[PDB]
């Protein structure tokens, strides 16, 4: 259910301004994680989180053509399965 | 005065435990402020109201129109039932509370 | 065991109460962290009986447990600061207490 | 016996305040002291922020040189004594 819609809405080579839809007030959560790491895997990845009034959240420090997978967390698994993407910078 | 805002507490806590059922594990920002709220409001609303009213006097108080507003509240707005075994028992508090009032 | 939870989580409570009545409207540090101490307690402990134990046998306890050992803790440390008509007033409230929690 | 005690500029600046206090004994420690500081002259308001009752010190910056400052630590309320003033020219 939450969060809904996640899309990258500016992009730099090495920065992405991303942005989900939070829900609807009586449907916030108190907070959301966000997952960026490389598409391939040859190590870890990134992770951050957001509070819960709060839609949109910037990835700074990325690598240039790369594709990236980003996810958003909810606080639980219960408000539905995380939303991820890809996005080549 | 002081039974005003015991009471004010008792609204405030009463307030606090139904929002904090309807949030999740204070995952729903909303109504988890709204019990972090109402808890130090509550809070606060018991520390001023208990150096004038003898400790165990605002205790039991509390646990009166503390579940008198639950239980009412409760088939106020939300379920019903329970074990009704009549308004008799929310009689009763409420006359303790009287004649250990004002 | 889960039956004990409460009673440790009353008493907290219990002791928490008490140790607020010495945080000088949280102005006094030590009895201000020690209530929010003690409410970290009885919070966990309660927590750990509505797991097993149902809610109204559990709180109709701490309701009397409680209006019993803070009352009490309240004739040492103290005594009465404002007494009125009837001390029996708070065992009828708790009797309408256990009326419409266990009844 | 009061609280606070003891207030001393422990470090000074021509911008920048370091002062500290005797918080008493551990029944004496509140929760949050409330502390002021105005220029000495008097022809403005007076500045005030708070800090945990949980530290003695204070940093006081963005004050302007050569001037002599008060500087007055309260408590939570007035029941744990009279508040301590002083005077500094940085
Ligand atoms: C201190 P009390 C409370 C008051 C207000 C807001 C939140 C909690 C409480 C209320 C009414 C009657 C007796 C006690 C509490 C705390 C921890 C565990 C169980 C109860």
């Amino acid at each position: 259910s939450v969060p809904t819609k996640l899309e990258v809405v500016a992009a730099t080579p090495t920065s992405l301004l991303i942005s989900w839809d939070a829900g609807h007030w009586w449907e916030w959560v108190t907070y959301y994680r966000i997952t960026y790491g490389e598409t391939g895997g040859n190590s870890p990845v990134q992770e951050f989180t957001v509070p819960g009034y709060s839609s949109t959240a910037t990835i700074s420090g990325l690598k240039p053509g790369v594709d990236y997978t980003i996810t958003v967390y909810a606080p639980t698994s219960d408000y539905g399965s995380p939303i991820s993407i890809n996005y080549r910078t | 005065n002081p039974y005003i805002y015991l009471g004010g507490a008792i609204l405030a806590e009463v307030i606090g435990t139904t929002l904090m059922k309807f949030s999740n594990g204070f995952t729903r920002l909303i109504p988890s402020m709204g019990t972090i709220i109402c808890y130090c409001a509550s809070f606060w609303l018991l520390a001023q109201t208990l150096a004038y009213i003898p400790t165990g006097i605002a205790y039991a108080i509390w646990s009166g129109v503390g579940i008198v507003l639950i239980s009412l509240l409760s088939w106020g707005f939300f379920g019903q039932r329970l074990d009704l075994p009549a308004i008799i028992g929310m009689m009763l508090i409420c006359a303790g509370v009287l004649i250990i009032n004002l």
